[PDB]
């Protein structure tokens, strides 16, 4: 297209106009933090398990910021499940539940941040990443009462996997790593199935075709991934295995790589 | 299904298009006079859209290459400015602009203190806007609908610079082709390709809505249409959301 | 002595136990209906405690080794969440959650705008919590009392999941030993070793209190007990603070 | 004067008392950030022009923070003009217009900040200046409803030139550079006059005597400059010329130097 | 000229001198009783000045060499503290202190909720205070006037510890020379050299004012003078601003 | 105890239960900022005295952050005494007085911070301490209306000595130094007694037995000190003696050491 045609369309058409949408799609693509990696530290899968899970990951974070710029987001976990149960039983809508879950992810960010404070790493970005090479943040999206509900039920569909993914995408980060409590994706939930098979690499479409739309990641994240401009694959790893985060940051193919296409 | 409760069942939500505000006093002063007369009749949350200044900030930001999560808050700012302007015109009636956190958590007390408040119609998606388009998808119509439906409000009325929805842009290149639509469903609109006076994302949030059954788009440039719409009179385009009544 | 003035002498303060909220709709819905009926009778500051989720965050934080000043705000957050839940159920009556700075500096205007507001019962001690115990001492009962006495409120009523204070935990291992106490003094309670349904720090702040002469602990699981307590009827355990009347 | 006489006057007289005013004038003069330079990046003149103008200046900022401490303020531009037109047509007062203009300068600061984020430079000071040698800020003063109106009309008289200047003055910075879209001051507006002559150096009094009180800078800034204790001259340069900001920071006399006296 | 609209034409603004507050209960308690009686008669924005504590922070800051933009917020803080004190005394009437951003953007809703609010009279110039003098020029009188005129308020009354403006400081070394001025213009005052009980910058903002035609300075140490001044009775010094009436 | 027994108790008992309290006491003890030192700069004793007192301490702070991590808290002083007198005379309660005093400590933090800004030191922690090795903060606790009153009167019992001490304790800092205007503790107030004797080292219990419960430190701080887990002694030094803060940071026993036991 052309800058003049885009500006003409932007003034004279609705933003819904397909011709304007197509001209905007031709715009240049700036990555804000291209050398950073976003990592999600799971709530139920890691932080809720306490020292045995968190302390080794603290050690890995401290070791990694030496050669890797990190944005470290927290999940929510069992306390958010409790709040969702109370509020859902009262008939409260997804937008109210969203704010409740955010508070739990914030508690987890505070706990992790306090263990990293002596290493210079704050809870929050540009200045911190330039100096101490890492920050900690709460993973819940800020949608609050404006959370889009799911098709069924009042549980917010965009929780901390989505929040972390969207930050990686909108900052143009080079990599997104989800740190959970299983080695990766399996053909069935490994906690409730005896003979589930490990999947090292899969596309979103293949996951859907295998019935795995809502397995180790919030299924809305898989659709966000297919729409993403910058982060076109993600890696899921087991944070309970010593060194697994370090190895993933070093390029080792631990865990499962899920690709947009 | 066991649909959620209505938090503020007595609330009427009115979204004012940013392009209406862009017309300046010639459009704003009649609208302010109409709103003044509505304050004793309804409990109002008045939400403003963004308009042409957001098109300018998109022109600059897209030229700088910025992603859709950067453009979202930049547009939302223009809707906030429209809200501050409109609230100032109603200050002598006790109306003020209220910020998003206050809308989300303290609206009930504010509407106990006064008959109406003004806020920004954009939702606070910020840098967590969804990718796909380089234009932020969750804009003023979508934000206003999400809020009205979350609250279980009695209605949402969208105040436009046109009579409603046509089969083509009535100000565009196919303008002689454009036929007025008195009524439509969101699902029918979503299956059409072509421009609309409402966000495409509005149609998506209508599909997951739990309370609001219909939204009317009316021409704010015609005095009396907002008042009629708030009484349920059919003076623009009715959009059926697909929420089924009792 | 020349005791300080009463800032809000007409205020009634009600603290709702976090463990009451933890029972979900079965307990909350009757309490909400009772509160609705009380709004026209009293000017209410409704403060929520924390409950079981704070026990979980203590389990994690203690396992991580965190100090008591870290655990204090983590627990306070759960009381805030309970407050947001309860306020949402009362929104249609004009009730909203108000944040701690607003409670501290703007409560009078908020209670002029509406009949009740909800806030967190925990005090904002944050990382300045006192050392000694690994469990934060200044919790929801203590915060609610400090606020009620600072304001010179007409009363503080504590809404519990039990009938009041017993001589042993009525749900604990010595439960057949537990005898109900209709009335006690804070000084007598403070000299007992053993668990209570109220913070031990509550007894300490009662000893330095300047206005509140008695606090009643009542069972919120029994409809009507809160209403009776707010009229001074003896339906639970009365705690005498040692403030002497005129 | 003397400290004891000053304290006596401060207790016993009105602050309006000329004797107290004169004693306070004898106080010592601390410069808070004496080694920093304040630069204003114009809204209409630079940021509104997009990539062709902004990207070269980003490059210069990144190069300069190596040897120069920078406070980088943004102007507002065409979107603020639009807001002022809407609000003025409604009869709204200058104090209301002031807040509207601030939002536009904030948008510009966010856009510039995102292009500098990967270089460590935040949008906001002491810590940032110590570590990454630069910060970005919105240039509008914080006066809001308490903006003093002009003698005529409702356009706020203290806009982003004034905001940036006042920060340079109150931090005691060594230099104030306004980055615009013309080479400097001319004897007439160079965009609307054929034979305007360039002025390399001029005093405020000379500008007023030549009819130039309101030319390339907000005319209220010229009076602030004459009252200033720390920043007694300013430099105006063309940000559209490659390297012009770098050269001005190096001491080259590009553009126009306007002196208080 | 086409002067701007009046945002809050029904508002009365009252500025209380910090030196009045400095007298403590002996002055504050009668003033609080007078304000209580005025709440049903007027819609009041009550703004407090700074007083002697700002002189102390100027003594320290000037000794440390700090610039005028550093001293401005340090003085404003003392005016805020005076405001919190005064509001606390009126809390039982529904009055609270409101912060500057709230005054600027939400005053209308706050004065719908309650009959009066208190705020700081200093303007939020902060480190953007003007250079020239080492003493911040835009102080409490100036801030209160800027706000009252921006809102188009019905009046501004300045409550002083003296009867009004004299031809010399009536507490100063030329005190036998000092003659009371019942009426003056701002332009006449601005051409005098010598001290005044009001900021010199007040005279400058009066010259660019768009609505307020007169400001009365009255002695707050004399019960009844504020009440009379708010009814337009001449009980102190009237300052004509030079805004011409219709 | 054991983790399983603690979690059982935490779910099944009141937090007041002595068995739960004892199990929580057995938890591990993490120090958040173990290598940092907290210093209180007195309000009445130092900052209220102006340049002659403050400037030498600024110099010492700048010299010390080279080898010492510092959290620098401010006292309040004469302006807070004035506010307390006004408010107490009106019958306002301790909780109202607490907020008034906080504003004065904030003013002092701003003044000190502006003198340190050019050295990179901000007014506020983890990032600042990692990079510039110091931060400035206001010393008043955040209790506001929830301040516990004293047994008698309305003066807040927890003021800036308590605020600074509690931060040192809850961050697990290695050292707490109170900078006042006397060489240390004496057997009587040295300003109102002719022959007071200097005390180099004393325990809290010994202070109480000698009638010194409320002498150079807020007496509530002495009880906090006896309850502390991490900071079990404090040092009180004269900030008016050149180099005294530097020497205390170097381990010299200037002043008085007050021990919990
Ligand atoms: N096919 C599958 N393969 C692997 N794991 C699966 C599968 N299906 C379900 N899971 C489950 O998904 C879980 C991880 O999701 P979970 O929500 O616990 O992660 P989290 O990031 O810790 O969440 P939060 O942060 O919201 O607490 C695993 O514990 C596993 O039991
Ligand atoms: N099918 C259609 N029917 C009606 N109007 C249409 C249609 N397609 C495009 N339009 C155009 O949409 C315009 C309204 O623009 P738009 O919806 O962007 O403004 P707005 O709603 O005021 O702005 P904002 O979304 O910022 O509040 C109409 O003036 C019309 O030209
Ligand atoms: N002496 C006692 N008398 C009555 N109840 C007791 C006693 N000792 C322990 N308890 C227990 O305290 C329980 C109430 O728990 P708790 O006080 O922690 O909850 P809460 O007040 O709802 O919580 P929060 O303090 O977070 O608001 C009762 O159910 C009872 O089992
Ligand atoms: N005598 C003169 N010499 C040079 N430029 C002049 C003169 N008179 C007027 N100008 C104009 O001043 C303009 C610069 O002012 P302008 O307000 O555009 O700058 P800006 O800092 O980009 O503003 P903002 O940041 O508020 O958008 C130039 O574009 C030029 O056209
Ligand atoms: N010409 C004058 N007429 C009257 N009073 C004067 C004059 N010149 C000086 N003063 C002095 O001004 C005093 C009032 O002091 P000032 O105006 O500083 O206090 P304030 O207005 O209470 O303080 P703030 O401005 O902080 O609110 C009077 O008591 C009087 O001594
Ligand atoms: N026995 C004692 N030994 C030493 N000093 C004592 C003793 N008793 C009282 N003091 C007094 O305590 C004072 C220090 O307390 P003060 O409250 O002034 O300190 P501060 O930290 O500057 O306070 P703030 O920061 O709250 O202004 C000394 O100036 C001294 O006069
Ligand atoms: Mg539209
Ligand atoms: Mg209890
Ligand atoms: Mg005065």
């Amino acid at each position: 297209n052309s800058t003049a045609e885009l500006e003409e369309l932007l003034m004279q058409r609705s933003l819904t106009d397909p011709q304007l949408q197509a001209a905007a799609a031709a715009a240049a693509d700036f990555r804000i933090l291209p050398d950073a990696t976003v990592i999600k530290i799971g709530g139920q899968s890691v932080i809720d398990r306490g020292r045995a899970a968190v302390y080794p990951l603290v050690d890995e974070i401290v070791a990694a910021r030496k050669n890797h710029k990190l944005l470290i987001g927290t999940g929510a976990g069992t306390r958010a499940r409790h709040l969702y149960s109370i509020a859902a039983g009262l008939g409260l809508p997804a937008g109210v539940l969203a704010q409740l879950g955010s508070s739990v992810a914030d508690q987890n960010a505070a706990m992790l941040g306090q263990l990293l404070a002596k290493h210079g790493i704050p809870v929050v970005v540009p200045l911190s990443l330039a100096e101490v090479n890492a920050v900690v943040f709460s993973g819940m999206p800020p949608y609050k009462l404006w959370m889009r509900p799911a098709a069924e039920g009042v549980i917010p569909p965009y929780r901390t996997d989505a929040g972390c993914f969207l930050l990686a995408e909108q900052f143009g980060c080079k990599q997104m790593i989800f740190v959970k409590d299983e080695d990766g994706l399996y053909t069935a939930n490994p906690k409730t199935s005896k003979d589930a098979t490990f999947i090292p690499r899969i596309s979103v479409d293949e996951m859907k075709a295998k019935g795995l739309h809502d397995s180790i990641l919030e299924f809305p994240v898989l659709d966000l991934l297919q729409s993403a401009q910058h982060v076109r694959e993600v890696q899921v790893v087991n944070g309970l295995v010593p060194g697994n985060l370090t190895r993933a940051l070093a390029g080792e193919h631990v865990g499962t790589i899920i690709t947009a296409s | 299904g066991k649909r959620p409760i209505r938090l503020l069942p007595w609330l009427q939500v009115v979204k004012i298009g940013g392009r209406v505000m862009d017309r300046g006093a010639d459009a704003i002063l009649p609208l302010v006079e109409e709103l003044r007369k509505l304050l004793p009749e309804h409990r109002l949350l008045i939400l403003t859209g963004a308009g042409v200044r957001a098109r300018h900030v998109f022109s600059v930001g897209l030229d700088l290459g910025l992603p859709v999560g950067s453009l979202a808050p930049l547009a939302a700012s223009e809707a906030g400015q429209n809200g501050h302007i409109l609230a100032a015109m109603l200050a002598s009636e006790g109306v003020s602009y209220v910020e998003h956190p206050t809308v989300a958590d303290q609206l009930a007390i504010h509407l106990s203190a006064t008959r109406a408040v003004v806020g920004s119609a954009f939702p606070p998606y910020h840098h967590h806007e969804f990718p796909g388009s380089r234009i932020p998808p969750h804009r003023a119509d979508t934000g206003a609908f999400l809020l009205a439906d979350a609250f279980g409000a009695a209605g949402l009325t969208i105040v436009e610079n046109v009579d409603g929805i046509y089969t083509a842009d009535p100000n565009g290149p196919d303008r002689g082709q454009a036929r007025f639509l008195p009524e439509t469903s969101a699902t029918d609109l979503a299956k059409s390709e072509g421009p609309l006076p409402v966000d495409r994302a509005l149609l998506d949030v209508m599909a997951t809505a739990r309370h609001i059954e219909r939204v009317q788009v009316v021409n704010g440039l015609v005095p009396g249409r907002l008042t009629a719409a708030l009484r349920g009179e059919h003076v623009g385009t009715l959009i059926r959301t697909g929420v089924r009544p009792a």
